[PDB]
């Protein structure tokens, strides 16, 4: 890709979203969608592969199924209200169809299965595009219509992608099929606390936006995408080991790290509505995300693996990759839980 | 009580539930035909769209 | 430090703790009422615009 | 609702089963993509028209034109899968599992 | 009787798309959609919907279907199956047809079905407007006001439009 | 002079796309120096697609004419001459 | 919106196609004018809730 | 307000003091960035660009 | 700039640099074939920047001070050591021809940084599209065992599909006895430990693959040792090829540009030099990999990145 | 020159040193500035 075009077609996708999030108009949020994918196609394609072909093809499919359910949704609330006015839906039905079109774009279980497949078949920074940015536009119509989403519906489709966001992530050992199962499983908390306190889904939401794009910052600096290549860093980068193992533990929840807040606060606010038996069986689901987490871990910073001699010419030359905004990433996904209360400013 | 939660019966558990979760046959047909059950018994049996 | 000192220091983080709890409990009890009755400023949920109306005389008499 | 809403209904629904249930050529899918368009296109129509709100008469031709661009770039990634396999089965399209 | 053009018209509409989501082979699923596409023009021009019936015609059945079959000549197919000579599509399409056949049979008859949701059978024509007599066409005023009201509208699918054809030419470089 | 030697090449070599860029020039430039231009937008004011709906008389309309064939009330002389 | 501009820089990008019953060319008026502008009023400022 | 960073309200509350602990905390998270910037290049994570 | 899109976006485009000079020569042949002496004139006569073939120590050459490292932080892989017990069971010969492998990749990539950033030619001896010829020979010979030839062919198969193929190929044929006579005249004690056999074979790996490949993408010019003797006669043959085969007629500057960016970033270039297939012969264990690598952070300017080792030298420290 | 070839940091890049120092000048002046009004805007609607 040119470099004039790269930066245009990066640009539509994110002028695709902010319409998205300024419109009070439906139409105006379906055309938000429809350019947001129109331009994320050609950055998932610009690696010309057939593994890169077949995961278009089917965020395509994907994706055009969903706007297609969403704007049948649009339509039905347009016959029952008489107006297009981005907020509640007044109909139980076009509730469901917006709901499931929303949970089928954020990759939601069990409309999972497209986010393992395409991230796995595209480019570590096009991935990056995929589990962060993209988020931002289906989470942002969710804030706004989750006083009509059925509450049966959207903590079903929570509790499932927690569950096979968790379990799906076992038996990976491709790095961008680990981080695709992280996200299914984040989704789940994001939607579980909607119902409650939209702001927890903010604050959610930003943070793991923070990490994940510290994870995928780091494994392009060393063009890492399996478990073993990733297990080399040890003798190339040493510091990156330490920073992947305070990341990994971050999103695996634990004090003193920034993960632990956005389960913490979720946990509060469930219990605050008399909800115990829903926040304690995700957090012993999450343990599952911190297992694969911690095997992570160990491959590449606790334990020195086996190298290879190839690797005495790497020694010599310096790390050239931009890396951008990492060393701000990196505290922020690590440090933040004595700001907690700053999560009043998303109110 | 020992056999039901051991490590080892926990371990084999989710490792058990991983492989059902992830041994997919990859085709476009049946995670689009999965979708079509999960839309149907989400009106029939749980009335979703109520 | 002296006994009296710690005394009233512990009184003094006595009346913010305390102070600090009752209005948590008051919280959660504004919180109930505001969101089962919309009549406060929290869960306000948003409605039409009225000033998006037009009210000139149309083209046809009955509206 | 009035009988019409019955069948253009059921002809979103029809199609949306029909994408829903591959068979092998990726074209096929994507025509039963277009159909839904096109239910929602007189859906959408009808009821702008029968509560005479004008404004919105525009609606149906951006939807007609978002539908069509996004029906190009469909094809295009077809006819590429196309100039991989020679054909558009999409029991082709299963690396990445 | 003539009263029921439109209900008549949304019947064939769905025995057409019965016809392409049973999915033959798409030089046949193709042609299954130009007439639904046709029947759906007759439909909207009924509701007095003029241009928006045309551009069906104009864009939908003359652009898009146009490259639809274009592709299809040079990607799927080039010479069809015999139409309905896979079970599968058979079966689809006499469920499809049946389950057509008794929707309507029902409602002529009550004047009224309950297929899933209450839908009234006494015409299409009884929901319509009763007075009317301005001197210009209210669709039409709409569609114009798209550059005056809908300078948004316009810019932001300009901008999609071009993008459109930048993404189409990467896609297919290779 | 730079520049002139430039339209004298192009006209040379591409005759056709320098009528195209010529043309689409004063179409962007020609109306906002046009003295016309202003009255497109009062003949189609002028036009009258809906009914004049009459104000309710409060004695407080002098401009306001009470038939239409009062002396007040914008008037169409100026399109009559144009 | 979630991030309301429109209302912050004072630009109508999309509010005018939101309701029939705002102004739309040659005042032309919806079917249901009456009947939208009479429940808009009456919801007007006092949210969903208390709506319903 | 409706999309306001901080409404015109806001300026009765005293501002925060320069002092704040935790104002003092997010310096030093800058710090720190400061210093992972050095290591991830291989500078010397001390001496090291102190303009940066 | 340091090159980039931002560089590229203001006109730093490879097509307005590159001429009709601007070719990649490589020199190819058996061992003692004058092929080093023939490289050396062609890039005299045609104003090119000559680079000597790759050796053990080529990356020590374009890093720190340029002088060559110890041995141990080459792996110990001895040329030497490879004539005297090339069935060590060390895996002296496979460690050997993988890391050869990686600095011809690397010394390609130099060369093609240099073209596309210059627009001046280079001519170089032997490359990763002759290689394999030694690798062929080392298996033929019972050398090496079959899965170091799996693991050379997955290593070339992801490394070599990035870059362009020279512009031409100067083959030198040398018959082997001639061969076999001219290594003894060079009175070298371990090369004069050589087979013919093992000649043999890589004279057929050149023959058999090399140049038939070569030749459906690359000008193939062919000599024996008196006509490589004429170098004026050898560049005149160069200077009155057509081109008109191979894929850099396909370039482009937008292609070039990402050729340019790959073959910059050495990293990126070594990246799937060491791939994890854990093989006897060039894995080191964890314990040897940490203390080396230890070591290798005390060489003098090796510490930090290159200007900020105030041990050589390196100033203002704190503003850079 | 201990180096074999020319490092890209072999020395500063003396306007990026300035920028630098630029910016922090700048946003240290626009904070305190900032701050001052806030402590008067602050008294001045409480009267103190
Ligand atoms: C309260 C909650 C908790 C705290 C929340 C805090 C949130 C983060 C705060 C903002 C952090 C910004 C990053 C800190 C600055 C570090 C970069 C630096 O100092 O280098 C000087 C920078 C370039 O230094 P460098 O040697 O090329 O590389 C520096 C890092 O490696 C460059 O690393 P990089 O590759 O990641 O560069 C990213 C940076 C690009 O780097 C820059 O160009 C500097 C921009 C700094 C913007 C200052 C933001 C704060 C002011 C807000 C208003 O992107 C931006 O432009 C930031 C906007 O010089 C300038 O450009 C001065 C600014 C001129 C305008
Ligand atoms: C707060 C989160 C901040 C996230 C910052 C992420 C910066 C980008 C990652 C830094 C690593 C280096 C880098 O610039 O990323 C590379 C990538 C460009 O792609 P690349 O392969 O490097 O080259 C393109 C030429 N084909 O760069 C990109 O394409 C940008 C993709 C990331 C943008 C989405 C970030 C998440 C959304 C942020 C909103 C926060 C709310
Ligand atoms: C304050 C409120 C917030 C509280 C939450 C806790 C915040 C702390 C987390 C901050 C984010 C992580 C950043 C940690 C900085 C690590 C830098 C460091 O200590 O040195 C790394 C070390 C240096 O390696 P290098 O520079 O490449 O070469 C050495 C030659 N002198 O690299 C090595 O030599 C590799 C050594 C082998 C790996 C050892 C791994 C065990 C040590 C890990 C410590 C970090 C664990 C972080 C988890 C939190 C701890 C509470
Ligand atoms: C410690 C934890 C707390 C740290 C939080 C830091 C977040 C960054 C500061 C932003 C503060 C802010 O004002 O944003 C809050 C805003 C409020 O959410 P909103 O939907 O507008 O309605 C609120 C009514 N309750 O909502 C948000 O801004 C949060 C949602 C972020 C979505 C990212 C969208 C990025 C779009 C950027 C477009 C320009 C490209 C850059
Ligand atoms: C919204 C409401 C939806 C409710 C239904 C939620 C379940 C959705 C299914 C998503 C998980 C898909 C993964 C999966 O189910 O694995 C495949 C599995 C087939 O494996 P099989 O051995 O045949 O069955 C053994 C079951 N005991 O199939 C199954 O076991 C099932
Ligand atoms: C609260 C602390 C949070 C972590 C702060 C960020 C870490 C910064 C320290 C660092 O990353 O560098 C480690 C550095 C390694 O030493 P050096 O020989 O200079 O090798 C670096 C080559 N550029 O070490 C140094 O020589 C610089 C001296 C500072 C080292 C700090 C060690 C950090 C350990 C953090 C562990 C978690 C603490 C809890
Ligand atoms: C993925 C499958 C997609 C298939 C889409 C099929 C089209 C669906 C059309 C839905 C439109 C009709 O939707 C349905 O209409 C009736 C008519 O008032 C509503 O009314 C019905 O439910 C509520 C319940 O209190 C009341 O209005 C009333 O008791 C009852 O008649 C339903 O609440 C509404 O859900
Ligand atoms: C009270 C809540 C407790 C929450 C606990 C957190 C969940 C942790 C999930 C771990 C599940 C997977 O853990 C996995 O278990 C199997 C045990 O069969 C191990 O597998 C090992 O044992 C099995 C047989 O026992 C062997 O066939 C296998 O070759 C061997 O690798 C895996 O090495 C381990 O990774
Ligand atoms: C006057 C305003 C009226 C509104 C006009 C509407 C805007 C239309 C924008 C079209 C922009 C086209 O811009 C056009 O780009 C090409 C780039 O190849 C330039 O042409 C240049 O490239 C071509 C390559 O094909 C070369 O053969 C040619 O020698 C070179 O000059 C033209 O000098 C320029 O006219
Ligand atoms: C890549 C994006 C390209 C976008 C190109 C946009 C080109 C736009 C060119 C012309 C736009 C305005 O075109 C014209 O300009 C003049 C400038 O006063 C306006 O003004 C003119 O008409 C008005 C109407 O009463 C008069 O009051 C005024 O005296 C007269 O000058 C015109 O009403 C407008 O029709
Ligand atoms: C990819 C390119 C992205 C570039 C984004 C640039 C933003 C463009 C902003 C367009 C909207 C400008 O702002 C809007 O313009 C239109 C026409 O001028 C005005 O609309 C005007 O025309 C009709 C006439 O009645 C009505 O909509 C309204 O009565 C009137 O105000 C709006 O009052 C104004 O709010
Ligand atoms: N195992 C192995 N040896 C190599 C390789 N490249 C060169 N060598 C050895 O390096 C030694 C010298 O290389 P040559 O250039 O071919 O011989 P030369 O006499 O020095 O050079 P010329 O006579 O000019 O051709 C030879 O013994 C080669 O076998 C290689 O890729 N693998
Ligand atoms: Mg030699």
């Amino acid at each position: 890709m040119n470099p004039i075009i790269f930066i245009i077609i990066l640009l539509t996708i994110m002028l695709g979203t902010i319409i998205v999030m300024i419109s009070s108009h439906w139409l105006l949020v379906w055309i938000g969608f429809e350019m947001n994918m129109l331009a994320i196609i050609p950055i998932m394609m610009k690696n010309h592969n057939p593994r890169a072909t077949e995961a278009s093809t089917k965020y395509f499919l994907t994706q055009s199924t969903a706007s297609m359910l969403l704007m049948m949704a649009v339509i039905i609330n347009l016959m029952f209200s008489g107006q297009w006015t981005v907020m509640k839906l007044f109909n139980p039905m076009a509730s469901m169809l917006m709901t499931m079109a929303l949970a089928m774009k954020l990759g939601m279980a069990p409309f999972h299965f497209w986010v393992p497949e395409v991230t796995q078949g595209i480019p570590l920074s096009s991935g990056l595009i995929l589990l962060t940015w993209q988020k931002l536009a289906p989470m942002s119509v969710l804030y706004q219509i989750f006083p009509s989403i059925n509450l049966n519906l959207i903590l079903t489709l929570s509790v499932l992608s927690i569950l096979i966001g968790g379990w799906g992530g076992l038996n990976q050992t491709q790095l961008r099929k680990i981080m695709a199962y992280s996200s299914i499983a984040h989704m789940g908390w994001m939607t579980a606390v909607l119902p409650y306190n939209p702001t927890m889904t903010l604050l959610n939401l930003i943070i793991y936006i923070i990490m994940t794009s510290t994870m995928f910052t780091m494994f392009m600096a060393n063009s890492t995408t399996t478990t073993l290549s990733l297990s080399h860093t040890w003798n190339k980068t040493p510091i990156m080991t330490v920073l992947i193992l305070a990341t990994l533990l971050s999103m695996g929840g634990l004090p003193p790290l920034s993960g632990f807040m956005p389960k913490w606060m979720i946990i509060q606010e469930m219990t605050k509505n008399n909800s115990i038996i829903l926040p304690t069986f995700m957090a012993i689901t999450a343990l599952l995300n911190l297992y694969f987490y911690m095997r992570l871990t160990y491959s590449t910073t606790l334990t020195m693996f086996p190298s290879t001699n190839n690797m005495k010419m790497k020694w010599q030359f310096p790390l050239m990759k931009k890396m951008t905004f990492l060393p701000t990433m990196v505290v922020l996904s690590t440090m933040m839980l004595p700001l907690t209360p700053m999560l009043s400013v998303l109110e | 009580w020992l056999e039901a939660i051991l490590p080892k019966t926990i371990s084999l558990a989710q490792m058990k539930a991983s492989t059902l979760v992830t041994n997919q046959k990859g085709l476009i047909k049946l995670y689009f035909l999965s979708f079509l059950i999960t839309i149907l018994i989400s009106m029939i049996l749980f009335n979703f769209h109520e | 430090d002296g006994p009296e000192k710690n005394y009233e220091r512990t009184m003094a983080i006595l009346q913010i703790e305390a102070e600090k709890a009752e209005l948590r409990l008051k919280e959660l009890e504004v919180r109930r009422l505001m969101r089962a009755r919309g009549d406060g400023p929290w869960f306000h949920y948003p409605t039409i615009d009225k000033e998006l109306i037009d009210h000139s005389p149309k083209a046809t008499p009955d509206n | 609702m009035s009988m019409v809403y019955m069948n253009i209904m059921m002809a979103f629904t029809v199609s949306l089963v029909g994408l829903l249930m591959y068979r092998s050529h990726l074209m096929s899918s994507l025509l039963c993509l277009e159909g839904m368009m096109l239910s929602l296109f007189v859906m959408a129509a009808l009821t702008i028209l029968n509560s005479h709100f004008t404004l919105a008469s525009m609606m149906p031709i951006i939807l007609l034109v978002f539908a069509a661009c996004e029906a190009a770039l469909g094809l295009s990634l077809l006819v590429m899968v196309s100039n991989t396999y020679g054909t558009d089965y999409v029991q082709n399209l299963n690396l990445l599992q | 009787m003539m009263l029921y053009i439109v209900f008549i018209l949304s019947v064939i509409f769905v025995m057409g798309f019965v016809g392409f989501s049973s999915k033959p082979s798409p030089i046949y699923g193709g042609l299954g959609l130009i007439v639904s596409g046709g029947v759906g023009c007759g439909i909207v021009l009924n509701f007095g919907g003029s241009f928006l019936g045309l551009m069906v015609f104009l864009i939908y059945l003359g652009g898009m279907m146009v490259v639809f079959g274009y592709t299809t000549a040079m990607a799927t197919e080039q010479y069809p199956e015999i139409w309905l000579s896979n079970k599968a599509v058979l079966g689809a399409f006499v469920t499809g047809l049946l389950m057509e056949f008794f929707m309507v049979y029902y409602v002529l008859k009550d004047k009224e079905v309950e297929v899933v949701f209450e839908f009234n059978g006494l015409g299409d024509w009884v929901i319509y407007d009763t007075g009317d007599s301005g001197f210009f066409s209210e669709e039409a005023m709409g569609i114009a006001a798209l550059y005056s009201y809908g300078t948004w509208l316009v810019i932001v699918t300009g901008w999609s439009l071009l993008i459109g054809v930048v993404v189409i030419m990467e896609i297919t470089r290779g | 002079e730079r520049v002139a030697a430039f339209l004298k090449n192009v006209w040379a070599k591409e005759p056709v796309l320098v009528a195209s860029f010529a043309i689409a020039g004063l179409a962007v430039i020609l109306p906002t120096l046009s003295p016309y231009t202003k009255y497109s937008l009062m003949i189609n004011r002028a036009t009258p697609y809906n009914y004049p709906v009459p104000l309710r008389d409060d004695g407080n309309m002098p401009d306001v004419p009470s038939h239409p064939q009062d002396p007040q009330g914008p008037s169409l002389e100026w399109l009559k001459r144009l | 919106p979630f991030f309301d501009v429109q209302k912050r820089l004072g630009v109508d990008l999309d509010r005018w196609m939101t309701i029939q019953s705002a102004e739309q060319p040659h005042k032309i008026p919806s079917r249901c004018h009456a009947f939208e502008k009479e429940w808009i009023e009456c919801a007007h400022g006092i949210g969903s809730i208390r709506a319903e | 307000a409706t999309f306001q960073f901080l409404p015109d309200e806001a300026r009765s509350l005293p501002p925060p003091k320069l002092t704040d602990p935790r104002l003092a905390f997010v310096g030093f998270l800058g710090y720190c960035s400061g210093l992972i910037d050095n290591a991830i290049r291989r500078r010397p994570v001390l001496l090291a660009g102190l303009h940066r | 700039l340091q090159y980039g899109p931002l560089a590229y976006i203001l006109g730093e485009k490879a097509t307005k640099k590159m001429t009709e000079k601007s070719k990649l020569i490589t020199v190819d042949g058996n061992i003692c074939s004058g092929k080093s002496k023939l490289a050396k004139e062609i890039a005299e006569k045609l104003g090119l920047k000559h680079f000597p073939e790759a050796g053990i120590h080529y990356v020590d050459s374009t890093t720190g001070d340029g002088k060559p490292l110890p041995v141990q932080f080459s792996g110990n892989c001895s040329l030497e050591k490879f004539y005297d017990d090339p069935k060590s069971n060390d895996g002296n010969s496979y460690r050997l021809q993988a890391w050869l492998y990686a600095s011809r990749l690397l010394q390609y990539a130099d060369a093609l940084e240099h073209l596309l950033s210059t627009g001046q030619g280079v001519v170089l001896e032997r490359s990763i599209y002759s290689d394999f010829v030694f690798l062929e020979a080392m298996y033929r010979q019972g050398f090496i065992r079959k899965q170091c030839v799996d693991h050379y062919n997955q290593v070339k198969k992801v490394t070599i599909c990035e870059y362009l193929p020279p512009h031409v190929v100067v083959y030198v044929d040398v018959p082997v006895p001639e061969v076999q006579s001219r290594i003894q005249k060079k009175g070298n004690p371990h090369e004069m430990k050589i087979t013919s056999a093992y000649l043999q074979d890589i004279e057929n790996a050149y023959k058999g693959t090399f140049l038939p490949e070569m030749s459906e993408k690359c000008e193939v010019l062919q000599y024996s040792a008196w006509e490589a003797q004429d170098a004026e006669k050898v560049v005149e043959d160069i200077e009155y090829l057509k081109y008109d085969k191979g894929p850099w007629l396909d370039q482009n500057d937008r292609k070039l540009h990402k050729l340019r960016m790959l073959v910059q970033d050495k990293l990126e270039v070594l990246n799937y030099t060491s791939i994890p297939v854990f093989l006897p012969e060039v894995t080191v264990g964890a314990h040897q990999s940490d203390q080396v690598f230890q070591e290798f952070t005390e060489l003098p300017g090796r510490k930090y990145r290159a200007g900020y080792n105030e041990d050589v030298g390196d100033k203002w420290i704190w503003l850079k | 020159k201990f180096y074999i070839q020319e490092p890209p940091h072999g020395s500063p890049n003396w306007l990026k040193v300035g920028l630098t120092l630029g910016t922090s000048v700048f946003l240290w002046i626009y904070l305190i500035k900032q701050h001052n009004e806030d402590v008067l805007e602050y008294k001045r609607r409480n009267g103190l």
